[PDB]
């Protein structure tokens, strides 16, 4: 959810990593329309997946 | 050998098993998981309440139910949880009648091979065993009465099968409400129904009697962006499957701003799309919205100050039947948007538990649906697992006797009178074969016996003083006076049960016996 | 007579494993029989693994709810008590406690080689008849303001004996029962507010006269306001991103960057115009705030309340006549929320703002200021209880009688069914009567008074016909509550029966005890 | 999208409008020479959008 400078920060690393690994493939969306009423204190969640399964998490 | 070697990689770590004593080891699982069921059986029968590997608390009398989530580690048993799952695949209870008769037969078995008898020959006279006790049973069985109007007879037998689980506390609302589901939800042209034409669902709280039949919708959403009024009288409703928000295509697009004037380009785009949208939804004349994948609280409020109530996020197969039910259609865009596929409810409410956050909203159409959904109010988690299994049994039997000329009596009497056939086929027929037959007829009369086991009375006695009376009476279907009620008479203690089932259990228990009596030798690892 | 279980995979179908479930049964029913009655003493669940955390509980919900147990019959009864505590409140005690007495019934029946569908066809008739009988006593009001306000009083008084906040019942309960007048008569729990605020008195609690927030305020926002004009706002407010994308900046030069940059700030002073346009005192924001809007604001120079929270922003707008609004092209169609005056107030050490003279009270807000995080918690426990059992009272008009005297009520109703009924089942059910006297004699257990002599005298004024007898628990006598004020909700009583019945009916009909074999840990 | 590689390069809303109604109208089009075709049933290996 954009706003905080948490999340606005981890979004320019991102997007500053897509820079150097094209190989990688990036998502970003708001959490609202991607589950609904999601609870906004569970922001910036990363989620790590490949063939619908997790590998990796990083939550909040 | 002269010198020792291997042919087997790690043959000695691996174990070989062979001959009729090999038979023994199977035989042996034979009686504890049938000797584990044998408990259940009758309408008075006695639940088992058990553990999975998680934690989590299991209650049922079915056996499928119990057989999966069973820790099995023997390959026999294994082989009994798919049996008993296919058993529950075709009909439902009985499961533990066909572990019984298969484990039974599976017994007499080891007793009798003993004599020194080929197998191949004991599976010869099984098989004509049971042909000519199905032959003659489906020969003997009697027509059911099916009606839109008429449904006693019917409720009878829902009522019986009933008498095998906990539901028979109410055991007169369940077998009328059954009845009349499945005859709303079913086709007629086709003598068919298909169940994901219907849905259950159960909340936690309330009384067995709360439980009740809606030919409607239940939805367990409330009024998105709540503020609004909490219902609203009959509602004219269009289904979207798409947000409320400019889209965006699947391309990647690329749109070059380089004037301010694009930018109050933007900003108009973005308003007059909303606005759009709320003319074109608002104009075809409709009350109700219900949005697939949700949308954003910009079109929430202009959805409100439009007073115009609506729904969002719901699932996908929820929002079908919905639409089924209202007869109107779903819409996939707004440009597609139309009067005529606009939908129509008789009522619609948000329940609200009293105090539990949790609401869900029911929807009563205008107009009748081919589905029809399930609602129950209970006191445990457990009961409600149970009462949910019961109603797929149930709705699985009332489509099954929907066909004409299928219903039998049962209560342990039909066993009796193709245990009489095939006695009566074995003295028509040379020694060196009977003894199957025997075998055959004896594991016929077990259930009987179990059924009495389980009324905790003299069984044998009981059992051959009815079988004595079935033959000198006029009535072939007169069973056992489980309840304290009175007669033997099924025709007047309506054990009602649909005869497929049982010839279906019969032969599905011949042929699993016939798999086991095959087989001699197991190799496994040990390590 | 061969091994079919995986390794760690237990059965016993055999009397070990009914012998094991009632222990594991009994064990439960002996920690919470100490929680019932105006005698109770509270417990401790203490941790090792949940880096220390304790909690302080007298209504026995939250114990079953931490603690485990390999015996799936325990966990059952874990589950009623869920059950029991999502319908109304306290009872879960009862109900758990009743369901251990008659399962120790079934013990001594089953020490007689019954079959035990005697036994549930026995209790299904003589729960029939209970719940007959006192529906047949089922005594209503509500036809009269006084009656129902003395009844709701009568209600709440007796619950507080259960738990803790006795001590202060007269400032407790009746102060509760104002609480759920404010609902005026709508079927929402999720209005009161529950605040704990450590330091100071269970009785320097109070009720406010409106409503309180706890965010802050903007970087320049006035303190305090008079006749606020409310309006409820969620948006972006956040330098509102357009909400388009596949939308890029490409240019050569930044003079266009720099006009970009003028005319972005100047549509968000065109939002903030379009919503000053309606015209308002008092703003809300359910979310964040940037810093130029809030500079926007300072010039407008009103009341812009930034991070907000969804339910309490539906509780506001139920509240203060405003409803939220996203788009701001009407004026004329939103209706505004309305306080009186909107003024700073600083309560334990933490800044919360006031809401004084609300033009309407639906909502709730309930602050504790006590004296331990503990107390405090177990405070909020059962004022939660009380007003739920508070909303199912005003939902159904109809009450009973306790003191156990619905309880002999239907012990003697019971009794008299089994004298005319014949075979087993008849001192079964009087067993199950039996049953049944023993809930309020652990009652007096925890007063510990004289048992048998009380329990004969009960027995015998409602063999006489005295159906408003019961339990001085003021000194330990029989009196009637009538004059006393001991009325609970029909409602509960009924429905804590009907539990205990089908909890029992699927308890025993149990045979066989599979545990699988743990995955792992 | 066409080719998984294809981009869009526009300039203003109407243009975005245009190419979005034109999928849209690929689909559709799509959609009638199916129905037009005659046919009363479709298989095939690849999904089949809502």
């Amino acid at each position: 959810k954009q706003g905080i400078p948490l999340c606005a920060l981890i979004n320019q690393h991102l997007s500053g990593l897509a820079r150097k690994f094209p190989d990688v493939k990036f998502i970003k969306a708001i959490s609202t329309t991607c589950i609904p009423n999601y609870p906004d204190r569970n922001l910036p969640t990363i989620f790590v997946y490949l063939e619908g399964d997790i590998k990796a998490q990083f939550i909040g | 050998y002269g010198r020792p070697f291997l042919i087997i990689k790690d043959q000695d770590r691996k174990s070989r098993l062979m001959g009729l004593e090999a038979l023994k080891s199977h035989i042996m699982a034979a009686k504890a998981v049938a000797n584990t069921m044998r408990t259940s059986l009758g309408p008075n029968g006695l639940d088992k309440m058990m553990v999975d590997k998680d934690g989590d608390v299991t209650v049922t009398n079915d056996g499928a139910t119990i057989l999966s989530m069973m820790d099995v580690d023997h390959q026999i048993a294994k082989l009994m949880v798919e049996l008993s799952k296919s058993q529950d695949d075709e009909i439902g209870d009985g499961t533990t009648g066909v572990v019984v008769l298969a484990g039974a037969l599976l017994e007499e078995a080891e007793q009798l091979l003993d004599r020194g008898i080929h197998p191949i020959r004991i599976a010869d006279g099984y098989e004509q065993a049971a042909r000519v006790a199905i032959e003659h049973l489906d020969k003997i069985s009697d027509s059911v009465l099916v009606d839109i109007k008429d449904t006693e007879p019917l409720i009878q037998t829902a009522k019986t099968t009933l008498g095998s689980k906990v539901v028979n506390s109410c055991h007169r609302q369940m077998a009328e409400i059954a009845v009349n589901a499945v005859l709303t939800v079913a086709d007629m042209e086709r003598r068919d129904v298909d169940f994901e034409l219907i849905k259950v669902e159960g909340k936690v709280g309330g009384r067995l009697e709360d439980t009740k039949l809606i030919k409607g919708v239940i939805v367990d959403k409330d009024f998105s962006h709540p503020q609004m009024p909490k219902k609203v009288e009959d509602a004219k409703i269009a289904i979207l499957t798409c947000p409320f928000e400019p889209p965006k295509p699947k391309t990647k697009h690329k749109l070059d701003v380089t004037s301010v004037e694009d930018y109050k380009a933007l900003q108009k785009y973005e308003k007059e799309k909303f606005e759009e949208m709320i003319q074109q939804i608002k104009e075809t004349g409709a009350n109700l919205a219900i949005c697939q994948w949700g949308f954003d609280d910009e079109a929430n409020h202009l959805l409100l100050q439009n007073n115009l109530p609506a729904v969002r996020w719901v699932g996908g197969p929820e929002i079908e039947l919905i639409a089924i039910a209202t007869g109107g259609r779903i819409v996939p865009r707004f440009s597609e948007l139309t009067a005529e596929k606009l939908g129509f409810a008789g009522l619609v409410q948000e329940i609200s538990f009293g105090t539990t956050k949790d609401k869900m909203l029911v929807i009563e159409q205008c107009k009748n649906s081919r589905a029809v959904t399930i609602f129950i109010r209970g006191g445990n988690k457990m009961i409600i697992e149970e009462a949910k299994r019961s109603l797929h049994d149930a709705l699985c039997v009332i489509r099954n006797l929907i066909r004409d000329n299928r219903v039998v009596y049962g209560g342990g009497a039909a066993e009796i009178s193709c245990a009489l056939a095939v006695s009566q086929e074995a003295d028509k027929c040379p020694t060196l074969e009977q003894y199957a037959m025997r075998a055959f007829a004896d594991a016929l009369e077990v259930i009987p016996m179990a059924l009495s086991e389980n009324s905790g009375m003299n069984p044998i006695q009981t059992m051959t003083e009815v079988r004595a009376r079935q033959v000198k009476e006029m009535n072939p279907a007169l069973g056992i006076d489980c309840l304290h009620k009175g007669t033997n008479d099924m025709k007047q203690q309506h054990v009602i049960e649909t005869l497929i089932g049982k010839k279906q259990q019969i032969s599905l228990a011949t042929q699993m016996v016939r798999m086991i009596l095959k087989i001699d030798d197991i190799r496994k690892p040990g390590e | 007579p061969v091994n079919i279980f995986k390794a760690g995979a237990d059965e016993e179908r055999a009397e070990t494993a009914r012998l094991t479930s009632f222990i594991g049964a009994i064990a439960i029913g002996d920690l919470v029989k100490s929680t019932l009655g105006p005698k109770g003493m509270d417990k401790i669940l203490l941790s090792s693994g949940r880096d220390a955390s304790l909690m302080v509980t007298n209504d026995g919900a939250t114990i079953l709810k931490n603690i485990g147990v390999d015996n799936p019959a325990a966990k059952v009864l874990v589950d009623m008590s869920r059950v029991q505590d999502d319908e109304v409140g306290d009872g879960t005690t009862s109900v758990t406690v009743l369901a251990a007495e008659l399962l120790r019934e079934a013990e001594s029946l089953i020490a007689k080689k019954i079959h035990p569908q005697t036994i549930i066809a026995g209790w299904r008739e003589a729960t029939k008849a209970a719940r007959e009988a006192l529906l047949s006593s089922a005594v209503d009001h509500g036809s009269d303001e006084v009656k129902f306000r003395q009844d709701l009083m009568n209600i709440a008084g007796t619950t507080l004996s259960s738990k803790l906040l006795t001590h202060h019942k007269d400032h407790f309960t009746k102060l509760a029962v104002e609480a759920v007048l404010r609902l005026k008569g709508s079927g929402n729990l999720e209005a009161i507010h529950i605040i704990k605020k450590l330091g100071g008195s269970l009785a320097d609690s109070y009720l406010d006269e409106g409503f309180l927030l706890d965010k802050k305020i903007g970087v320049n926002q006035p303190k305090r306001i008079e006749n606020a004009k409310i309006l409820i706002a969620n948006t972006g407010m956040d330098t509102d991103k357009i909400k388009i994308f596949g939308s890029r900046v490409r240019v050569d030069s930044t003079a266009k960057v720099a006009e970009i940059e003028h005319a972005e700030k100047e549509k968000m002073k065109e939002k903030v115009e379009r919503i000053l346009k309606h015209g308002i005192n008092c703003f809300i924001n359910r979310q964040l705030i940037y810093n130029y809007p809030e500079q926007l604001f300072g010039a407008a120079g009103v009341m812009a309340i930034e991070h907000a929270d969804f339910a309490g922003v539906e509780r506001l707008a139920l509240v203060t006549g405003g409803e939220i609004a996203s788009t701001f092209d009407h004026p004329e169609l939103v209706k505004l929320g309305s306080c009186k005056l909107i003024e700073e107030v600083m309560i334990g050490e933490d800044k919360l703002i006031h809401f004084s003279g609300v033009a309407l009270g639906e909502a709730c807000t309930i602050v504790l200021r006590g004296a331990t995080q503990q107390i405090l918690d177990e405070a909020e426990r059962s004022l939660h209880d009380a007003l739920c059992v508070l909303a199912q009272t005003v939902k159904d008009s109809r009450t009973v009688y306790g003191g156990g005297c619905s309880e002999m009520l239907m012990a003697h109703a019971v009794t008299q069914l089994a004298n005319r009924t014949p075979g087993k089942e008849a001192v079964a059910m009087e067993s199950y009567a039996k049953a049944l006297r023993m809930l309020p004699t652990i009652i007096a257990d925890n007063a510990g008074y004289d048992s048998a002599d009380l329990v004969a005298q009960l027995r015998a004024a409602h063999s006489e016909g005295n159906t408003t007898a019961g339990l001085d628990m003021r000194e330990g006598t029989i009196g009637d509550m009538a004059i006393l004020g001991i009325t609970e909700s029909f409602q509960v009583k009924r429905q804590v029966l009907l539990s205990a019945a089908e909890a029992a009916e699927v308890i025993l009909r149990v045979d066989n005890i599979i545990k699988a074999a743990p995955r792992k840990r | 999208a066409e080719k998984d590689n294809a981009e869009i390069r526009v300039h203003t809303v109407e243009d975005y409008q245009a190419i979005v109604d034109a999928e849209w109208n690929i689909l559709y089009d799509k959609l009638e020479k199916i129905h037009h075709s005659g046919a009363k049933v479709v298989l095939s290996k690849l999904p089949i959008g809502d």
